[PDB]
């Protein structure tokens, strides 16, 4: 089964439930709500596509691999995927991408921190 | 950083041993403040 | 299990390794090559997408793909031509009604206008 | 609709009724080339 999902910017996203289901809210949506149209107003295409991207590869579920090399982003993009995460309610995509954050804090400075986030 | 939400904030530092959030409460106002939070104690 | 598909514009496409089930193209670079990326020179990002669409939808296998066919007449020629490299013959075939669908009841004025 | 091989071309005439082909052979030269095709019959 599968159902669109419509970023803020109006890309639609045809996507296999089993997938958008990761998505604590979307899959309440879906299967109790039925929502045609899944509009989502608080994350915009190319998030939405690498949030998707992220949830196909866990749809069958130490920072894995494919984790660290898919969140090879840069920093605003990997802030902007902890924020869609949340707003999403996606769990483990929340926890690797916070993972990766603390990681580029650890074994560091306050003062090296300050630099590499500004 | 300018917008994570703070609960999103203690996540990240959630994944930190103990003694690394020494390092986090020394970077900036908000930090040592979520740093010395409840639920990391 | 995921599969990683890159269009002949080089955006990527995660997408689930069923798809192999519904193109016999992508399988035959899956299995027969190894392809992590598997590259397909033929098909553009935007018509990927459509017949990724389209295949997520019949993953399970008509109204739904008149309305997923209710599009754009040069883009259900990419999709035609799509279907083709990449061998989802079930998106040929319906794809191909569609457009019989256009050129029946009409007379060959009509025909050379609408697809003009 | 040119970029579509002739096989595509038969393709999508041989969904339609024989009668139905007259219409297709006066459209286009390749049409009119295509629709006497002997698949089609």
């Amino acid at each position: 089964p599968s159902i669109k999902l419509q970023s803020s910017d109006g890309e639609i996203f045809e996507v296999d439930v089993e997938i958008a289901k990761q998505s604590v809210t979307i899959k309440t949506m879906l299967e109790d709500l039925g929502m045609d149209p899944v509009p989502l107003p608080n994350v915009n295409a190319a998030i939405l596509k690498k949030v998707i991207q992220w949830c196909t590869h866990h749809k069958d579920d130490d920072i894995p691999v494919w984790d660290q090399e898919f969140l090879k982003v840069d920093q605003g993009t990997l802030f902007e995927l902890i924020l869609a995460a949340n707003y999403l309610d996606i769990k483990g995509l929340l926890d690797v991408t916070c993972k990766t954050v603390a990681n580029m804090i650890k074994g560091k400075t306050p003062e090296e921190i300050r630099k590499t986030f500004n | 950083w300018d917008s994570l939400p703070d609960e999103l904030l203690l996540g990240i530092f959630s994944c930190l041993c103990l003694p690394e959030l020494l390092k986090v409460s020394g970077v900036c106002k908000r930090w040592y403040r979520l740093a010395s939070d409840e639920s990391l104690w």
